[PDB]
């Protein structure tokens, strides 16, 4: 995602999918302060 | 100072300390000498509240350049109210440190 | 204690109270930077000591901007208090405006506002050019900055700004010479003085001649064979 | 037919005459302005020469 | 969010993000030009320029350096105005209208003096 | 066409008058400039003395 | 401060490098697309050429667009340029060819009449102080047949108006016209080869070949079809030139 | 100007300005070449390249290194030639015509030798 967004929209289909997945994952890794999650909850979110 | 840029953008008042900072041959001495020369009208008024008396301190300056500055002051009639304190490059470090 | 060396020296330049006679000593320390490095030791010390600086640049000097003042980083820490009222009026935001103009020029290396700002800034940069050993009286400088910041240079080409300034100042010194006297005596530009100055500027503009010639009022060839011809195709023998 | 041709020709003549009138007025004003600038500049040059020679002879 | 509130924090974070992206894009704009940015990035660049000008203000203590008297902008008005800026409500105004002003009334008057209107 | 001829003649006459006025004004300005510059030259000579 | 500004320069160079690499790859994909659209238009033009040839061989060679104008005095030149600027020498070579044509036209007493596609040529000619009669913009990246239609219609109208225009006068029509239609554009020979070429769209020239087994029927008459078809051929060739220019620009 | 005259000073300052603008443009040119420059900048860059080549000279002491003898250019001829350069009077000639030569006669000779003509 980092490589292909530094690149970036009229991309190969797989590349568009990679960009979307990477944006979603970047948004996923964000976390507010003082909000640690239990290992099971982290597993579900990463899932 | 007689210079539009300085007088309009970075005005200099009496009792102020304005720094002319720049690389070699950027016109610093030109600005200072023009400022000194611009005080001749005030000197000729004769009013000490208007007159500005000038001091030039040449530190580590080649003697020929000091002579050229003195000539530029003479031609404009600025030496009448100007004093030059000269510590040329040949002077020992004591004079260079003490001139200002 | 090099900082102390310079600070105790430069703090003796002061403006005394009226009790001590009211005299003053103005300081113009000079600093030589190397490779335009104002981050060196002595430059930093003296900059932090003095009441502003006029930073001179070699790039600006070579470009024709003489004096080579770097308006963005040059500043006076006394400000308008060190100017007569007329100069304050005409040149209120001139330094700030020129800094913004340089910013815009760098970025816009466009809407009407951007082009107007760029043209005004180019004219103002031309206005502040001054040759060596050619000082201007405070009233002449007031009139010049009035030309600049009041929009009277917008109709003149950028190349002629300097010549237009010189000729208008000469005209005002020749005739209409009471505007300079008023600015000298009152230290301020009166409303009627401004009216007369605007009228004089307009008349001189009518008289002014542009360098190009306008009025400021208000290669080898293709071989003919190489030129491919678009020809309709006919399935007949030639007649 | 000659009347219609004359009407067209005189319409053209009137239009081009108005254009030429305004153009000639502007041209003559530009010539006057150039002459004024030449007079001012030659006066300036003569004055510069006079001051230079006067100061030179005074110095000598 | 706990101290200043959700809205204040959100507006501040959005402004910081926009300015960070603009600083990232400044090199490209300097070399290539703004016409090579994505339409979203061009919109963001315009908004960021407006925002950075609006963050400037005419201070009382700076009167002696500009002549213009200073201004005071209440916190609520500041938050509302910057929320509007981040959303592009004032894109149609020239950027110069956002230079050394106070609240949104000053913005409206200055844009009026430049031809534009709020 | 008669109106166009009359207007061209009027424009030419007005141009002549305006050119004479401009020439006279430029003249007067030339003498003023020469006089002030001569005064400055005399002042400079006295300064040299 | 030296290290700080130098690290900042490193970061700036990195950003520029990333942008340029992305642009290069996108340009590769756009070359693919432009080439594909170039083949896509080959059959229609290739066979409309045959239709035009049949009509011409079965009709008199006397169309106004086909007959040369005596004492040619104004040649129409259309310069096909790009809208974006990140192409290196594309616009430069196009305009050098345009000047290499303008000098030739002036050599034979022909004063060129300027038409523009794209933005860069507008700036170049504004610097050169050469007036543009008409300009089309915003589609050089991917030209559609519509734009070629308007371009061909306008240029053909300018050509036709010149028939009734006498000397510097416009004659009965009252609209001054042109004696020739010339096209300057970049012919996409291949990936490495992109050369600007001047092309005379009009007046049409005639070639011949001796050889007929059967005679084509026409409806209503061959001349009517020729009249209704020749401007369409002009538009088709203009569209082909625009496609070639797009591929060369990519 | 007080020492070398107005014409010499004007020509020197114009040459210096052109070379300074070329130095400034170096940043853009190192990446994108001359293509993205404005027509004014392209013209000035070509002029500056010609000027910087014409400031070179075949020195007398350099004959030991290359065989070609040196040349002497009178000061007046130098002023005239660089005034012509700064005005764009030699734009047509190739760059190499200005490399390691003397005055304008040498410029014409080398332009002829390179297929061009002054
Ligand atoms: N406004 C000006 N217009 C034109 N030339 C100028 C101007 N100001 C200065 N110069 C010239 O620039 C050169 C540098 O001037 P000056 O010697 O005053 O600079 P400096 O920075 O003090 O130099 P140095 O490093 O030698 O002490 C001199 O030739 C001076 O004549
Ligand atoms: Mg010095």
């Amino acid at each position: 995602y980092r490589e292909l967004e530094a690149f970036a929209s009229d991309l190969d289909a797989a590349s568009k999918a990679q960009l979307d997945r990477g944006a979603r994952l970047v948004e996923l890794l964000k976390q507010p302060q003082y909000s640690p999650l239990a290992v099971e909850e982290q597993v579900v979110a990463i899932f | 100072t007689g210079i539009k840029a300085i007088d309009a953008m970075t005005p200099i008042g009496r009792g102020q300390r304005q720094l002319i900072i720049g690389d070699r041959k950027t016109g610093k001495t030109a600005v200072c000498v023009d400022t000194i020369l611009n005080q001749r009208e005030a000197w000729l008024t004769g009013d000490p509240k208007q007159q500005v008396r000038c001091v030039y301190v040449a530190i580590g300056q080649k003697g020929t350049t000091i002579a050229s500055v003195k000539r530029a002051l003479e031609e404009g009639g600025a030496m009448e109210y100007t004093t030059i304190v000269a510590a040329p490059a040949s002077d020992a470090a004591g004079f260079k440190w003490l001139a200002p | 204690d090099v900082f102390y060396l310079h600070s105790r020296l430069l703090e003796r330049c002061a403006k005394l109270s009226d009790e001590l006679g009211g005299g003053s000593m103005t300081g113009l320390p000079i600093i030589e930077t190397k490779a335009n490095d104002i981050s060196a030791f002595i430059p930093t010390n003296v900059i932090s000591i003095t009441d502003g600086q006029c930073f001179l640049e070699s790039d600006l000097f070579n470009q024709g901007v003489r004096p080579a003042i770097n308006v963005g980083v040059s500043v006076s820490r006394v400000g308008g208090a060190a100017q007569i009222k007329a100069m304050k009026e005409v040149a209120g935001s001139l330094r700030l405006d020129l800094s913004q103009y340089r910013e815009l020029e760098a970025f816009a290396a466009l809407d009407a506002a951007s082009k107007a700002q760029l043209d005004r800034g180019a004219r103002l940069v031309e206005l502040l050019k001054q040759p060596q050993y050619s000082p201007l009286a405070v009233e002449e400088q007031v009139v010049a900055i009035f030309l600049g910041t009041q929009g009277h240079l917008d109709s003149v080409p950028v190349e002629d700004v300097q010549r237009f300034e010189s000729e208008l100042l000469e005209h005002v010194k020749a005739s209409h010479s009471d505007i300079f006297d008023g600015i000298r005596e009152t230290k301020k530009l009166s409303e009627e003085a401004e009216e007369k100055l605007v009228s004089v500027i307009n008349e001189f503009k009518k008289g002014f001649q542009a360098s190009d010639g306008s009025s400021v009022v208000v290669a080898e060839a293709l071989d003919p064979e190489d030129l491919e011809k678009e020809s309709v195709k006919v399935r007949k023998p030639a007649p | 037919e000659a009347m219609l041709a004359k009407t067209a020709a005189d319409n053209r003549k009137s239009a081009e005459q108005v254009a030429a009138a305004q153009a000639d007025y502007e041209k003559e004003m530009a010539e006057a302005r150039a002459q004024a600038s030449a007079l001012r500049d030659e006066a300036r040059a003569a004055g510069r020469s006079v001051v230079d020679e006067k100061r030179a002879q005074a110095s000598g | 969010p706990a101290i200043v509130g959700d809205e204040h924090y959100r507006v501040a974070q959005e402004v910081i993000r926009i300015l960070q992206r603009y600083k990232d894009l400044q090199d490209i704009i300097a070399i290539l030009g703004i016409d090579e940015l994505s339409e979203e990035d061009k919109q963001l660049v315009n908004r960021a320029r407006r925002i950075e000008r609006f963050l400037s203000q005419n201070m009382m203590a700076a009167e002696q350096f500009t002549g213009q008297p200073g201004s005071t902008v209440p916190l609520k008005e500041t938050i509302e105005a910057f929320d509007k800026l981040t959303k592009g409500e004032f894109d149609h105004l020239p950027e110069q209208a956002f230079f050394l002003i106070g609240g949104l009334d000053d913005l409206a008057k200055k844009a009026e003096s430049l031809g534009a209107k709020l | 066409l008669a109106d166009a001829d009359a207007m061209h003649a009027k424009a030419l006459a007005d141009a002549k008058a305006e050119s004479e006025k401009v020439t006279e004004e430029a003249k007067q300005d030339s003498e003023r400039i020469a006089a002030q510059l001569s005064e400055q030259a005399g002042s400079e000579a006295e300064r040299i003395k | 401060a030296t290290l700080r500004e130098l690290r900042g320069r490193i970061r700036s160079a990195g950003s520029i490098k990333k942008i340029t690499k992305a642009q290069e790859l996108i340009a590769t994909s756009r070359i693919a697309k432009a080439q594909a659209r170039v083949e896509a238009a080959r059959p229609y033009a290739a066979e409309i050429t045959n239709m035009l040839t049949e009509l011409a061989g079965a009709s008199a060679l006397d169309h106004p667009l086909l007959v040369e104008r005596k004492q040619p005095k104004r040649a129409g030149v259309l310069v096909v340029s790009s809208d974006r600027g990140l192409c290196g020498a594309y616009n430069a070579n196009v305009l050098r060819r345009a000047e290499e044509l303008f000098s030739l036209l002036r050599d034979e007493g022909k004063d060129p009449v300027l038409y523009v596609v794209g933005r860069k040529a507008l700036g170049y000619f504004s610097f050169r102080q050469r007036t543009v009669v008409e300009s089309w913009t915003g589609f050089s990246e991917r030209p559609t047949y519509e734009n070629a239609r308007e371009i061909a219609d306008t240029l053909v109208n300018a050509f036709m108006a010149g028939a009734d225009d006498e000397g510097d006068d416009a004659g009965a029509d009252g609209i001054l016209g042109v004696d020739e239609l010339h096209i300057v554009f970049t012919e996409f020979r291949s990936m490495l080869s992109q050369t600007a070429v001047a092309r005379r769209a009009a007046p049409m020239e005639v070639e011949y070949v001796g050889e007929p087994r059967t005679l084509y029927s026409f409806e209503p008459d061959p001349e009517t079809l020729f009249d209704a078809l020749l401007p369409r051929y002009i538009a088709t060739r203009v569209y082909a030139a625009l496609l070639e220019a797009a591929a060369s620009e990519s």
